[PDB]
RNA sequence: UAAGGUGAUAUGAACCGUUAUAACCGGCGAUUUCCGAAUGGGGAAACCCAGUGUGUUUCGACACACUAUCAUUAACUGAAUCCAUAGGUUAAUGAGGCGAACCGGGGGAACUGAAACAUCUAAGUACCCCGAGGAAAAGAAAUCAACCGAGAUUCCCCCAG
RNA sequence: AGGGUGACAGCCCCGUACACAAAAAUGCACAUGCUGUGAGCUCGAUGAGUAGGGCGGGACACGUGGUAUCCUGUCUGAAUA
RNA sequence: UUUUGUAUAAUGGGUCAGCGACUUAUAUUCUGUAGCAAGGUUAACCGAAUAGGGGAGCCGAAGGGAAACCGAGUCUUAACUGGGCGUUAAGUUGCAGGGUAUAGACCCGAAACCCGGUGAUCUAGCCAUGGGCAGGUUGAAGGUUGGGUAACACUAACUGGAGGACCGAACCGACUAAUGUUGAAAAAUUAGCGGAUGACUUGUGGCUGGGGGUGAAAGGCCAAUCAAACCGGGAGAUAGCU
RNA sequence: GUUUAUUAAAAACACAGCACUGUGCAAACACGAAAGUGGACGUAUACGGUGUGACGCCUGCCCGGUGCCGGAAGGUUAAU
RNA sequence: UUGAGCCUUGAUGGAAGUGUGGACGCCAGUCUGCAUGGCUUUAAUGUUUGAUGUUCUAACGUUGACCCGUAAUCCGGGUUGCGGACAGUGUCUGGUGGGUAGUUUGACUGGGGCGGUC
RNA sequence: AGCUUGACUGCGAGCGUGACGGCGCGAGCAGGUGCGAAAGCAGGUCAUAGUGAUCCGGUGGUUCUGAAUGGAAGGGCCAUC
């Protein structure tokens, strides 16, 4: 599924609206990517299906923390 | 993404400076290649003691 | 508790009981074929076939027990790669399916109304889905007030069509 | 109260008011035993990819309207008594 | 019943019996009636539970002006000789009724739109694996041997056995007619007719699903249903019509 | 040969043949939120789409309109 | 190669001898330097930043090859070749869009349509 | 033909005409103005066609309103598109 393994971001439904405001169902879905991440603390690469932001989080909090989560939460990975 | 260096490296190499690198440059090459590391405000003290 | 009983259509047969092991009622046990989440594999539900263990002064073949999957934990094992991982076996736990409404959540119509119809309405309704409890949810102010003050959430009547 | 009995029964029957009863198993309260759990004082700490913003939607009675406020798909991003 | 008008040859009714259509709730206003009266009445809730408590509140006693504001006046204008709305009549809460609002709002009736399901045991096409075609014709390529060429060509016999080839049963079709039309039959019977070694025909089993399938194409077929299947749901859709 | 099972078997559909056009393969194209699958265990003498319809003799003029192909200039033009 | 600011390689509120091209100089200075003599436009070095072109690998692709899980044309891991900041995807955005959907398409009227009328 | 801005602002007894929205006629009062010696006349044109409700919004004016308070936004009112 199109779920960001870091943020839990998933597709959400909203509307389209024309210039005449005609509503047509639609979905916003996240900017997923799947990415080889180096951990070093395990001498290995791990591919997380990750959103940008998911990346920007990993940048900030730093991988291992994020990996504490997921494992804390049960995410396969 | 400021990070601190480790070896020489590019037009910023210095064995331990606070640069401001582009993130992709950072978290895809330098760190996985061990040529820098994030400056997590804890890291800005170990290479700010020398 | 008891003088009468062996459910009903439902007589009959053969019985059982009367001062306490007749029946009947209640509490707790016992037995509880096969199918069905079905869980040993399969399958046209109630059937076919196994591996391993047990079992026979007639120790063959049959009968019985156990063997699904996932999760967590442990143990033992263990590639590419030596380390280490993935992988593999066993084990202990828990899950699975069903069920009236109420409840929270993910999705979410059109008829219809506008005396037509797009915005708007019907309506976050119907419906699909996931989940849980005896209730659910909500909740201990980054809330209101208006310079006076109030003091979580929830429900009822007002405020007011 | 009510039902039944060969027609309409306080006194025929079964009940009713009322007073009583549990060998066992259980719901609920307390009281403790066992397991798991933490209490207490001193000194600290005070929730950042967040608040806010841009784009797109959605929620708030409120249709973007002069539109506060809330939620976030997207790109951003503080102060810290 | 409907109509300008119906014995009407315009509708409806074979007959009887039973059932079958202006309701309910909450708001609002009017009439009646009752209580009290410049006042009337409580809502939830408490409850010794139709009591009693509870006056939060609602209506009325003041109007005028968009409003600030003023007030038996006020607004208009610089200002009214003025003018507009007001100042004189009582209100309010129950109970019964007439209207209206919101609801299915007097009852029955669509063709349809949306949602979730069930259907390829009919039929369309396709996949896989098995089966069928009496009898009789025609005589393609090729072959052989003579003739014939310099050798080929070519030619005659004989041989060979081609084809969405021929005639014709089984089998598959459905051109004509009559019969049948409350059938023998919700599509057949009889006499004739087409194909009949092929793009043939057939048994079993499989796959394709509803704005979707399949279609040698007719809008054909998708279970006697098809210009959007069937079942349940929204649902008492809506019906200015009968 | 096929067709409106059940009022139309035909001059309709199909057909071999013809032409245009797309497609360089992870093909175009189709089913599919996606994974994937068909196209094809094929590869331009292939495959899809469209029109025409054995064969014979042939298929003339018009690119202004609409469409398609090509066009690194300039004018106008979105978020930002 | 190259757009554009602040720092920078440009200018402002040992005298005199030998004296020669350029100056947007309406329309050409025997004047200055070459060895020697008691806080900018005419443009370019360090940057923070776009446009284009080359190169690289390290995100990302691989429906090439080999290895292991594993007797497995799925997936994953691994090595490697190829591709490579492209491709693809998310959000936003201009174009196209009967492929698909919802709808509109007046009334009068000597029937209706066409005409005419409003 | 001369001079001119009465094609004026606030009002309006009383009427006509419309289902209504509305439209029309009007002496007179107040302020200020023109022509006339003056009485006077003038609130557009000899009259009856020359037109468009509401909503949304623009503009100018306006101490009327201003979501704690001062402001402001926005609104109202007057004029106008
Ligand atoms: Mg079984
Ligand atoms: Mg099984
Ligand atoms: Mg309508
Ligand atoms: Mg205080
Ligand atoms: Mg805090
Ligand atoms: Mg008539
Ligand atoms: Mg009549
Ligand atoms: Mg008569
Ligand atoms: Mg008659
Ligand atoms: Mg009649
Ligand atoms: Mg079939
Ligand atoms: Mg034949
Ligand atoms: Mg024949
Ligand atoms: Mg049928
Ligand atoms: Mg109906
Ligand atoms: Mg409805
Ligand atoms: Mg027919
Ligand atoms: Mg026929
Ligand atoms: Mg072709
Ligand atoms: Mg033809
Ligand atoms: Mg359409
Ligand atoms: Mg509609
Ligand atoms: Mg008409
Ligand atoms: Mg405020």
């Amino acid at each position: 599924s199109r779920v960001c393994q870091v943020t839990g971001k998933r597709p959400v439904t909203g509307n389209n609206r024309s210039h005449a405001l005609n509503a047509t169902k639609r979905r916003f879905l996240p900017n997923l990517h799947s990415h080889r991440f180096w951990v070093e603390s395990e001498k290995r690469f791990v591919t997380l299906r990750v959103s940008a932001k998911g990346m920007r989080v990993i940048d900030k909090k730093g991988i291992d923390t994020v990996l504490a989560e997921l494992r804390a939460r049960g995410e396969k990975y | 993404m400021q990070v601190i260096l480790l070896d020489k490296v590019a037009n910023l190499g210095s064995l331990g400076d606070q640069v401001n690198v582009k993130a992709g440059y950072a978290r895809n090459f330098l760190v996985p290649q061990g040529k820098a590391v994030p400056a997590t405000k804890k890291n800005i003290e170990f290479f700010e003691a020398r």
